[PDB]
RNA sequence: GUAAAGCGCACGCAGGCGGUUUGUUAAGUCAGAUGUGAAAUCCCCGGGCUCAACCUGGGAACUGCAUCUGAUACUGGCAAGCUUGAGUCUCGUAGAGGGGGGUAGAAUUCCAGGUGUAGCGGUGAAAUGCGUAGAGAUCUGGAGGAAUACCGGUGGCGAAGGCGGCCCCCUGGACGAAGACUGACGCUCAGGUGCGAAAGCGUGGGGAGCAAACAGGAUUAGAUACCCUGGUAGUCCACGCCGUAAACGAUGUCGACUUGGAGGUUGUGCCCUUGAGGCGUGGCUUCCGGAGCUAACGCGUUAAGUCGACCGCCUGGGGAGUAC
RNA sequence: AUGUUCAAUAUGUUU
């Protein structure tokens, strides 16, 4: 999901430019947008275990990228987590 | 997930010698080039190349004496799960001296005989019999 | 180069992967053999034949398929050598001890058929004896007057006659065999990559070996 | 793999391991030295008991430890890179992948009605059983539940369990071509967490068919079995619990390398597409088989071959995977 | 169609 327009908007909002789409901030922002989105899908489809497996893969991917960003540059890490609404 | 490229180089040599391939190409590296230099000077391998700049490839020409491989048994000793460093007096003797034991010393990578000649030991990379 | 014949290409996808350096670039699901590697090894085989026939030779010719049989017969008898133009009896060389006795029985049957008593016995026994002589000639005709053991085995189909190859290997008798694309080129001491199905190609091979062994006969 | 032994499957913290280049450090590592490592003992060369045991002289060793000075190949730390790992984006493809909702047809059963009549049903043979109160058979109408013939395929998807009528809604993953993008962000994982067939448990519905238990009829020496006639939980649905299977390719995950053949499926590039063809290049997958391996059977590029990382497990058969 | 069971034991060589 997370249609081309929404993901390109996140790319432009969170990256160097629209071509810069693989940077850690953009990857984390896209995973976070997808997770906030899918929270509604799993609000009622509680028994969608096969899709929640991919959701948890997204959560773990976002956490691994956040750890990388933290131990790579703490300033960008703090900026991204506060701009994205993270830490529990 | 590629956690010992030195062992991968060794097993590439072994598989190529078992499959009677004349050449064996691998992702090159400075340590791999050192070990290949050691093998080429000690006679277990023919000439080699390090061709490539942004992604260098190491091309080793393997040796066959009659119809059999020259590299009899090339065994990795100091694998990244158990490192093996030996003193000068503790350096091994592969095939009772007529095989080599590539060891990394402070003066660069050299064979067991060379490390003993120079009076220092190091990390036993591999046994080439 | 294409010196002569049609031995330039043979068997399809059934190729032995060990016959790689001689397959030239198969065109339409048919593996063409590299003549640039065929001709020098063929002249090497012929040179070793010259050398071993200089030693007065004992050169078996093993062709058992329905193509190579008569050409093998003609070539061997034309020069002076011994041949196997039918099914290779398991143990002709390695079990030479008991096949020498069947050869002796064959020669006894033959001398009796010439100047003996195959006529002055029962007609049924006699027909049985001439049929047994027929079997013994059909099988051991070429090895009939073959002294002791051979000195080289010119095998035509390494895949079809691989019992003779394996039987010469454990005696150390050298093997000069025509190794098709689908064959195992290991027991052959001097391989000759070529075609087997073509009667004309096999006749080329047999004329070559006959001429060269006749040369070596000094 | 089958001898005991791969967790049911994955996620993942501590942990272990870690692509490539340069610089720096010198922790590991290595070299030398200093101190020490009691003596005896052990060992070596002697020497004294007539020999020997024994005693003893001198060494050697005490394979260790900390400190000092050096090397910087490798490992480690820091700094900076790099892209071949790993990810992100654009387009597209296939799919019983999942969750929710709605319909379709066939058929079973029941009910109401019509025709019609003495059988039906079942078996090895029968009988129980249903039937003149009219069954069975046949037609019409209605109800209700469950599963989706054909397609259907050693086909596909999924981490495993598992998932097949059609349609819609929400959603996960995989793969392919071309590019850009971040730049080692990776592999594994004790504990932990989640998913986990069937049976089973709880509450509430539902209940056509099938059917543990049960009842009857047979078989039988007996028959609390197989067989027959019925038949209740259950099978169905919602939400909870269990957490186990011959949860099995009896084969942990990840990565690299090493002859081939015939397929299946899903992509893709080009050429004569001068058709549905030929020639390549990817993903998944079925069978045969080479080297090699194996006790053998067999595995055999999807290895049980050659290696690396991490984990789990095994230690004679019972007792017992029981007891506490 | 169905159709049950059977207690435990010897062996032997050269130029
Ligand atoms: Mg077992
Ligand atoms: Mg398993
Ligand atoms: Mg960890
Ligand atoms: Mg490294
Ligand atoms: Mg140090
Ligand atoms: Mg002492
Ligand atoms: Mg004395
Ligand atoms: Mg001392
Ligand atoms: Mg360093
Ligand atoms: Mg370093
Ligand atoms: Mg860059
Ligand atoms: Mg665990
Ligand atoms: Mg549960
Ligand atoms: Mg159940
Ligand atoms: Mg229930
Ligand atoms: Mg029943
Ligand atoms: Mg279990
Ligand atoms: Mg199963
Ligand atoms: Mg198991
Ligand atoms: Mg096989
Ligand atoms: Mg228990
Ligand atoms: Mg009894």
């Amino acid at each position: 999901s997370l249609s081309t327009e929404a993901t390109a908007k996140i790319v432009s909002e969170f990256g160097r430019d629209a071509n810069d789409t693989g940077s850690t901030e953009v990857q984390v922002a896209l995973l976070t947008a997808q997770i906030n989105h899918l929270q509604g899908h799993f609000a009622e489809h509680k028994k969608d275990h096969h899709s929640r497996r991919g959701l948890l893969r997204m959560v773990s991917q976002r956490r691994k990228l956040l750890d990388y960003l933290k131990r790579k540059d703490v300033a960008r890490y703090t900026q991204l987590i506060e701009r994205l609404g993270l830490r529990r | 997930s590629m956690q010992d490229p030195i062992a991968d180089m060794l097993t590439r040599i072994r598989n190529g010698q078992a499959a009677n391939k004349a050449a064996v190409t691998m992702p090159s590296s400075k340590l791999k080039v050192a070990i290949a230099n050691v093998l080429k000077e000690e006679g277990f391998i023919e000439d080699f190349k390090v061709e490539g700049d942004t992604k260098p490839e190491l091309e080793l020409t393997l040796k066959y004496f009659q119809g059999k491989a020259v590299v009899e048994s090339i065994q990795r000793v100091s694998r990244p799960g158990l490192r093996i460093y030996k003193r000068k007096d503790e350096l091994p003797k592969v095939m009772a001296g007529l095989g080599i034991a590539v060891v990394s010393t402070s003066k660069g990578v050299m064979t067991d005989r060379a490390a003993r000649q120079a009076g220092l030991g190091g990390e036993i990379i591999c046994y080439v019999a | 180069m294409l010196k002569a014949g049609v031995h330039f290409g043979h068997q399809t996808r059934y190729w032995n992967p060990k016959m790689k350096p001689f397959i030239f670039g198969a065109r339409n699901k048919v593996h063409i053999i590299n003549l640039e590697k065929t001709v020098p090894m063929f002249n090497e085989a012929l040179a070793e034949l010259n050398k071993i026939a200089s030693r007065k030779g004992k050169i078996l010719f093993v062709g058992t398929k329905r193509a190579a049989s008569e050409a093998v017969k003609d070539a061997a008898l034309s020069c002076d050598q011994f041949f196997v133009n039918h099914r290779w009896l398991g143990g002709m060389l390695t079990n030479w001890k008991t096949v020498r006795q069947s050869i002796k029985r064959l020669k006894d049957l033959e001398t009796q058929s010439q100047d003996g008593t195959f006529d002055k016995l029962t007609k049924k026994e006699a027909l049985m004896r001439t049929r047994e002589l027929e079997k013994l000639e059909n099988s051991l005709g070429g090895i009939k007057d073959m002294g002791g053991l051979p000195d080289a085995l010119f095998v035509i189909d390494a895949d079809h006659e691989h019992i003779a190859i394996k039987e010469a290997n454990n005696l150390g008798i050298p093997v000069f065999a025509i190794v098709d694309t689908n064959s195992d080129p290991d027991g052959v001491d001097f391989v000759i990559p070529g075609n087997d199905d073509a009667i004309r190609a096999v006749t080329l091979y047999l004329g070559a070996v006959a001429a060269t062994v006749r040369e070596g006969r000094s």
